[PDB]
RNA sequence: GGGGGGAACCUGGGGAACUGAAACAUCUCAGUACCCAGAGGAGAGGAAAGAGAAAUCGACUCCCUGAGUAGCGGCGAGCGA
RNA sequence: CUGUUGGGAAGCAGCGCCAGAGAGGGUGAAAGCCCCGUAGGCGAAAGGUGGGGGGAUAGGUGAGGGUACCCGAGUACCCCGUGGUUCGUGGAGCCAUGGGGGAAUCUGGGCGGACCACCGCCUAAGGCUAAGUACUCCGGGUGACCGAUAGCGCACCAGUACCGUGAGGGAAAGGUGAAAAGAACCCCGGGAGGGGAGUGAAAUAGAGCCUGAAACCGUGGGCUUACAAGCAGUCACGGCCCCGAGGGGUUGUGGCGUGCCUAUUGAAGCAUGAGCCGGCGACUCACGGUCGUGGGCGAGCUUAAGCCGUUGAGGCGGAGGCGUAGGGAAACCGAGUCCGAACAGGGCGCAGCGGCCGCAAAGUCCGCGGCCGUGGACCCGAAACCGGGC
RNA sequence: GCUGGGGCUAGGAGUGAAAAGCUAACCGAGCCCGGAGAUAGCUGGUUCUCCCCGAAAUGACUUUAGGGUCAGCCUCAGGCG
RNA sequence: GGAUGACCCCAGGCGGUAGGGGAGCGUUCCCGAUGCCGAUGAAGGCCGACCCGCGAGGGCGGCUGGAGGUAAGGGAAGUGC
RNA sequence: ACCCGGUGAAAUUGAACUGGCCGUGAAGAUGCGGCCUACCCGUGGCAGGACGAAAAGACCCCGUGGAGCUUUACUGCAGCC
């Protein structure tokens, strides 16, 4: 959720940056590693309970 | 797990029939629509779940039956659904129509009547209306019906 | 409203791509319709031309062939290196070119 | 466009809870003065249609 | 002040037929196509002599739904709140 | 930035660097850092707009009591003819009104589907009123949209040429190259055209220009052919030529042998269609249904419009739908119910696998597929009918 | 009587010493655009490959007879055995 | 058999129009892909007596061409004359 | 008309390496069988055949196709009473 986060590493070509509200299957699927705020962490388990 | 493993199961996606595609695929030229006749044309035949090709019609033979209704309509009347005693033993204390309602049991803008299926429970149970025998169980098992108005 | 060119008649340019590149020259002319730029002894060719009272004995010319203005770097007259450009604005407060190595202006 | 249901059969035919369609017998309309007691009598009964014709006749009531 | 124009859109005044009903006339197509008048960036509608059964709602417009229900219908084909 | 191959580097190699910018288009080939841009920011003296903010102004405002003055007229209302509505004369109300008759001012009047009573609802015969809605000539953004027979009729000087008295109809036609460096000059020729020279990485890239298929025409070569009977091939063998116990080409002789498609009981058929080649050319889509099927959940399943977010992010939203009970024209009753006097008889209905666990399943949602309904619904084709114009 | 120029009458309409003649080179109902992709139970056409199975040209009814609905006969899935 | 489409062995079926079913090939486009093939030559064209495939096709090689093409695995259709 | 110089169409056309008889064949065969005849290629001529070309027979039937016309067919409408 950190905005500033994002800005900082969407430009990367192996770096895809998403809001946890925006947390989706096919951004997953497409990407080797999943990297997480406790805070995001946090709300992806409050959509899948 | 990647997007090149991501994968219908067997028969979950089936190819199309395509016809008047070649001798080989075994719908060319006629496309599997036989030879000439009202149904192999475009447009093809009337409506085969009614017609009968000019003959007096099943359907239409048949005599009518019962009161249709004239305008200016339905006649407003209270309507009634039926639960079950067996459809109320998931519930403990109460039962109302809106719960039943919540739960999915009784559908919206119907009075509530209790059927005898199944076995009582020891519940207060609100409705509109019970069958003689809902009556005598909800009674033996120790209920409490209150009856609407 | 108007193509925007980097580099203008006749401040001194690198050619940096191209058979002539690593070249320098001065900007002979500016082709914004094309969006070229004419160089110095660069890019030369034969061009044919007829007996005429502008070429008698007739032949062959050698002629300065336009650049795609993007092969083409400006040289800061301060520090002397190809460099890109930078708008600057004066107190005048007009807006001038400036070399992006150092920051002398290119005019 | 959605389907319609056909009037013509919601008048004259009912869907029974299995998937059945029952119809009144024929017959009995009129011209009855010299019809024996057991004709009146049986044709004031339901019947079941045929399989084939209940299944197209099931097919104009979509929504029943 | 008016006149004339504007791709569709809009409202009003008029308003078919093929077709469908496996013929056809009621019916359908369809108040559609089209003609005309007018409007404007929209137009129409709009502040209950409403709804219609809730002891209820609270202008109008528009979308979802109610619902292919209620009904209408050579109770046919179909039409349809 | 350098080196390197190359006509050319952006390719490859070495060493770097930026990134709130690695969307994309260019540059001689394939570039984050060369160019135009992109992220992020900045900007109007003039004219337009201004639904947001601020301010004026117009307008806005009590209580009982009595009085019964007023409260939209050829109107209501009734009848006749008709329209609108789901309502086609129907028990036919309501709303509208062409004709006739024709009131009342709240103790007045209209409505709740003939009518009457009761009970309610509402205030006709004057007018205006943003917004949410529709459209796309225009500008922009974006495509599991087209790529010159496609996509608009038009990528190009097209509503043109041309056709028609006119209304009206209505085309074809895109590409040299990186750069014109678009071939000076000489040679044959009246010119056209060509041969040299020359430019170019390339000139069968030379402007009648990218690629350059096929029909079709020609030149050269190999095999073959003038005693032979043929859907033209095929099987065999032999000859010659070619590439080097094999293969390719050709075909002398011998065997066998009734084109393709369509339509038909039946076609080589003297039944249809096709000159040949290239390109265009016909079973689809939406919504609903019905089966099957891959999953999700399961007495439950599922959301619609919207709303918030995103800017190729997803979520919220339960209104509603299907299912959970049937039977009866219905009142109604209900695991039953209807017919019946019946407690008769009959019709239509009613009841998982394993050690609480799992598993499976009603059902339902979504995807996929077959088929059906509605639309032009596989594509092409009438003769005609109607409307408005010429 | 013929003829120049200037005019009027047109689509179910004109005009016709009448032939259903003529109304812009085909008139028992002009032409254009539109409804419109009218409708066509008719004729034609319907495009890659391989594999398994494999019909019918009957019966009933049909303003039906060269078209249909149901049955029969083919095929696929599940079940029974 | 072996346990499961691992492959082998024995056996039997395999003419086919309408038509049913099954399995595949290829075309355009999307994900895969800020990747990967590509001027030491993309796509397209022309040959081939070679390789794989039952076949539709797919490789590979020579020539042409001169700037694009796009895998395994999936998705969608203006998909084969 | 014919020949030489100049310019140079057309309908038609599955492809053709396109003979006779007697047969056969969907019943009138260059194309099938048997036999007979026949060196290869033209030019001017003739029309018996190619069921020659042209025109999706205008006769005839069929289509619950169309149109013009009629009437004591049906049902309307103008117009008149
Ligand atoms: N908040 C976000 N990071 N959103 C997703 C990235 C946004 C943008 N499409 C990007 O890749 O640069
Ligand atoms: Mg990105
Ligand atoms: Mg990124
Ligand atoms: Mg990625
Ligand atoms: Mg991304
Ligand atoms: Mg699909
Ligand atoms: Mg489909
Ligand atoms: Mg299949
Ligand atoms: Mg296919
Ligand atoms: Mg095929
Ligand atoms: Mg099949
Ligand atoms: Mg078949
Ligand atoms: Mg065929
Ligand atoms: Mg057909
Ligand atoms: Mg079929
Ligand atoms: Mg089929
Ligand atoms: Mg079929
Ligand atoms: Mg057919
Ligand atoms: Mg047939
Ligand atoms: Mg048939
Ligand atoms: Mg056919
Ligand atoms: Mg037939
Ligand atoms: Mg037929
Ligand atoms: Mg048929
Ligand atoms: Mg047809
Ligand atoms: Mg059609
Ligand atoms: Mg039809
Ligand atoms: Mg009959
Ligand atoms: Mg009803
Ligand atoms: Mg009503
Ligand atoms: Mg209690
Ligand atoms: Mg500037
Ligand atoms: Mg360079
Ligand atoms: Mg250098
Ligand atoms: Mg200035
Ligand atoms: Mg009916
Ligand atoms: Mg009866
Ligand atoms: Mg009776
Ligand atoms: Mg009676
Ligand atoms: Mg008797
Ligand atoms: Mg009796
Ligand atoms: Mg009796
Ligand atoms: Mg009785
Ligand atoms: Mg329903
Ligand atoms: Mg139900
Ligand atoms: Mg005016
Ligand atoms: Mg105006
Ligand atoms: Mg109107
Ligand atoms: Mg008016
Ligand atoms: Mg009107
Ligand atoms: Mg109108
Ligand atoms: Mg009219
Ligand atoms: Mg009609
Ligand atoms: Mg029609
Ligand atoms: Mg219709
Ligand atoms: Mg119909
Ligand atoms: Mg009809
Ligand atoms: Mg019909
Ligand atoms: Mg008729
Ligand atoms: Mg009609
Ligand atoms: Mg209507
Ligand atoms: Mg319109
Ligand atoms: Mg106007
Ligand atoms: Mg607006
Ligand atoms: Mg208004
Ligand atoms: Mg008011
Ligand atoms: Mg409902
Ligand atoms: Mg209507
Ligand atoms: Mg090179
Ligand atoms: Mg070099
Ligand atoms: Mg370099
Ligand atoms: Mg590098
Ligand atoms: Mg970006
Ligand atoms: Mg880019
Ligand atoms: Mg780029
Ligand atoms: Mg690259
Ligand atoms: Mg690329
Ligand atoms: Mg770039
Ligand atoms: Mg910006
Ligand atoms: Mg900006
Ligand atoms: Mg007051
Ligand atoms: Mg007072
Ligand atoms: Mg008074
Ligand atoms: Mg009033
Ligand atoms: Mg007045
Ligand atoms: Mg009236
Ligand atoms: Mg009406
Ligand atoms: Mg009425
Ligand atoms: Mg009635
Ligand atoms: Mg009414
Ligand atoms: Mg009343
Ligand atoms: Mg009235
Ligand atoms: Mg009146
Ligand atoms: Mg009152
Ligand atoms: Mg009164
Ligand atoms: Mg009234
Ligand atoms: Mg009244
Ligand atoms: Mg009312
Ligand atoms: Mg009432
Ligand atoms: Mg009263
Ligand atoms: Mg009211
Ligand atoms: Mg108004
Ligand atoms: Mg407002
Ligand atoms: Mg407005
Ligand atoms: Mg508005
Ligand atoms: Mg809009
Ligand atoms: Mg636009
Ligand atoms: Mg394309
Ligand atoms: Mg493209
Ligand atoms: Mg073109
Ligand atoms: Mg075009
Ligand atoms: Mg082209
Ligand atoms: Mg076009
Ligand atoms: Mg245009
Ligand atoms: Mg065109
Ligand atoms: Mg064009
Ligand atoms: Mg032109
Ligand atoms: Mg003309
Ligand atoms: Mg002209
Ligand atoms: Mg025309
Ligand atoms: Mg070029
Ligand atoms: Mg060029
Ligand atoms: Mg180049
Ligand atoms: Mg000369
Ligand atoms: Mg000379
Ligand atoms: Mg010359
Ligand atoms: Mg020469
Ligand atoms: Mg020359
Ligand atoms: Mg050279
Ligand atoms: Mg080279
Ligand atoms: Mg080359
Ligand atoms: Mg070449
Ligand atoms: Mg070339
Ligand atoms: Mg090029
Ligand atoms: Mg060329
Ligand atoms: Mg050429
Ligand atoms: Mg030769
Ligand atoms: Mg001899
Ligand atoms: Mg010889
Ligand atoms: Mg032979
Ligand atoms: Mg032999
Ligand atoms: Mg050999
Ligand atoms: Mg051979
Ligand atoms: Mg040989
Ligand atoms: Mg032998
Ligand atoms: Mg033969
Ligand atoms: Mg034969
Ligand atoms: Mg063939
Ligand atoms: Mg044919
Ligand atoms: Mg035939
Ligand atoms: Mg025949
Ligand atoms: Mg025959
Ligand atoms: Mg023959
Ligand atoms: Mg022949
Ligand atoms: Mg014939
Ligand atoms: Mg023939
Ligand atoms: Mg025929
Ligand atoms: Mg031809
Ligand atoms: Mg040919
Ligand atoms: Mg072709
Ligand atoms: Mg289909
Ligand atoms: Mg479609
Ligand atoms: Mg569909
Ligand atoms: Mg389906
Ligand atoms: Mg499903
Ligand atoms: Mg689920
Ligand atoms: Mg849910
Ligand atoms: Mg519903
Ligand atoms: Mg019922
Ligand atoms: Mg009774
Ligand atoms: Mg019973
Ligand atoms: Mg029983
Ligand atoms: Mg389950
Ligand atoms: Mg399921
Ligand atoms: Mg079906
Ligand atoms: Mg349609
Ligand atoms: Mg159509
Ligand atoms: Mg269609
Ligand atoms: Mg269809
Ligand atoms: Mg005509
Ligand atoms: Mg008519
Ligand atoms: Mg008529
Ligand atoms: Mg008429
Ligand atoms: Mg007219
Ligand atoms: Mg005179
Ligand atoms: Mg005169
Ligand atoms: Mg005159
Ligand atoms: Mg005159
Ligand atoms: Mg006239
Ligand atoms: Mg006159
Ligand atoms: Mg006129
Ligand atoms: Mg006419
Ligand atoms: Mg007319
Ligand atoms: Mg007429
Ligand atoms: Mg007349
Ligand atoms: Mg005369
Ligand atoms: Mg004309
Ligand atoms: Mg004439
Ligand atoms: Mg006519
Ligand atoms: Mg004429
Ligand atoms: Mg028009
Ligand atoms: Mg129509
Ligand atoms: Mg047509
Ligand atoms: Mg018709
Ligand atoms: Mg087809
Ligand atoms: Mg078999
Ligand atoms: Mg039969
Ligand atoms: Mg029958
Ligand atoms: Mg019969
Ligand atoms: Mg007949
Ligand atoms: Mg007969
Ligand atoms: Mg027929
Ligand atoms: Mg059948
Ligand atoms: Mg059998
Ligand atoms: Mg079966
Ligand atoms: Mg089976
Ligand atoms: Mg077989
Ligand atoms: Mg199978
Ligand atoms: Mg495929
Ligand atoms: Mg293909
Ligand atoms: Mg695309
Ligand atoms: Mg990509
Ligand atoms: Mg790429
Ligand atoms: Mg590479
Ligand atoms: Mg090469
Ligand atoms: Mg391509
Ligand atoms: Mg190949
Ligand atoms: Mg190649
Ligand atoms: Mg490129
Ligand atoms: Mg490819
Ligand atoms: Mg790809
Ligand atoms: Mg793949
Ligand atoms: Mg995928
Ligand atoms: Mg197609
Ligand atoms: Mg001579
Ligand atoms: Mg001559
Ligand atoms: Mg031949
Ligand atoms: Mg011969
Ligand atoms: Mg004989
Ligand atoms: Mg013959
Ligand atoms: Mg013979
Ligand atoms: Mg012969
Ligand atoms: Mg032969
Ligand atoms: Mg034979
Ligand atoms: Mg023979
Ligand atoms: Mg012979
Ligand atoms: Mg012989
Ligand atoms: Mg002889
Ligand atoms: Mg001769
Ligand atoms: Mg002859
Ligand atoms: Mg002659
Ligand atoms: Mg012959
Ligand atoms: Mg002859
Ligand atoms: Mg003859
Ligand atoms: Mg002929
Ligand atoms: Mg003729
Ligand atoms: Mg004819
Ligand atoms: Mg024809
Ligand atoms: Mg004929
Ligand atoms: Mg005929
Ligand atoms: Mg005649
Ligand atoms: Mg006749
Ligand atoms: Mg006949
Ligand atoms: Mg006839
Ligand atoms: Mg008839
Ligand atoms: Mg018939
Ligand atoms: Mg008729
Ligand atoms: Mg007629
Ligand atoms: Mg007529
Ligand atoms: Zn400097």
């Amino acid at each position: 959720g950190n905005e500033l986060v994002r800005r900082a590493a969407r430009n990367l070509p192996w770096v895809v940056t998403l809001a946890p509200e925006g947390l989706n299957v096919y951004d997953i699927v497409r990407t080797e590693r999943l990297v997480m705020d406790l805070d995001a962490w946090e709300v992806f388990q409050n959509r899948i309970g | 797990m990647k997007l090149s493993d991501l994968r219908p199961n067997p028969g979950a996606n089936k190819r199309r029939k395509r016809v008047g595609r070649g001798p080989g695929s075994g719908h060319g030229k006629t496309a599997t629509r036989g030879h000439k006749g009202q149904k192999s044309r475009s447009g093809g035949l009337k409506d085969p779940r009614r017609f009968e090709g000019g003959r007096s019609t099943t359907l239409m033979r048949l005599p009518k039956r019962g009161m249709q209704g004239q305008v200016p309509g339905e006649i407003k009347r209270p309507r009634y659904q039926g639960v079950n005693l067996k459809d109320l033993a998931r519930f403990e204390g109460e039962v109302t129509p809106e719960l039943l309602v919540r739960a999915g049991l009784l559908k919206k803008g119907y009075r509530l009547k209790i059927l005898g299926e199944g076995e009582a429970k020891p519940l207060k149970v609100v409705a509109h209306a019970f069958s003689k025998s809902a009556l005598e169980k909800l009674k033996a098992a120790g209920g409490e019906p209150v009856l609407l108005e | 409203m108007r193509v925007k060119m980097h580099v203008k008649k006749g401040d001194t340019v690198l050619v940096a791509s191209g058979k002539y590149k690593g070249r320098v020259g001065k900007v002979k002319e500016v082709l914004p319709k094309k969006y070229a730029v004419i160089v110095e002894g660069v890019n030369i060719v034969k061009k044919a031309v007829r007996v005429s009272p502008k070429y008698p004995q007739g032949g062959f010319i050698e002629k300065e062939a336009p650049l795609h203005a993007s092969k083409v770097r400006p040289i800061c007259p301060a520090c002397g290196k190809p460099t890109r450009v930078r708008k600057k604005f004066l107190e005048n407060g007009k807006k001038i070119r400036v070399c992006a190595k150092c920051g002398g202006a290119l005019d | 466009p959605k389907m319609k249901t056909h009037k013509g059969a919601k008048k004259r035919v009912k869907i029974t809870a299995s998937g059945k369609v029952v119809a009144m017998k024929t017959g009995k309309r009129h011209l009855n003065w010299q019809k024996s007691g057991k004709e009146i009598r049986q044709k004031g009964r339901k019947f079941v249609l045929a399989k084939p014709e209940a299944e197209r006749i099931k097919l104009l009531l979509p929504y029943e």
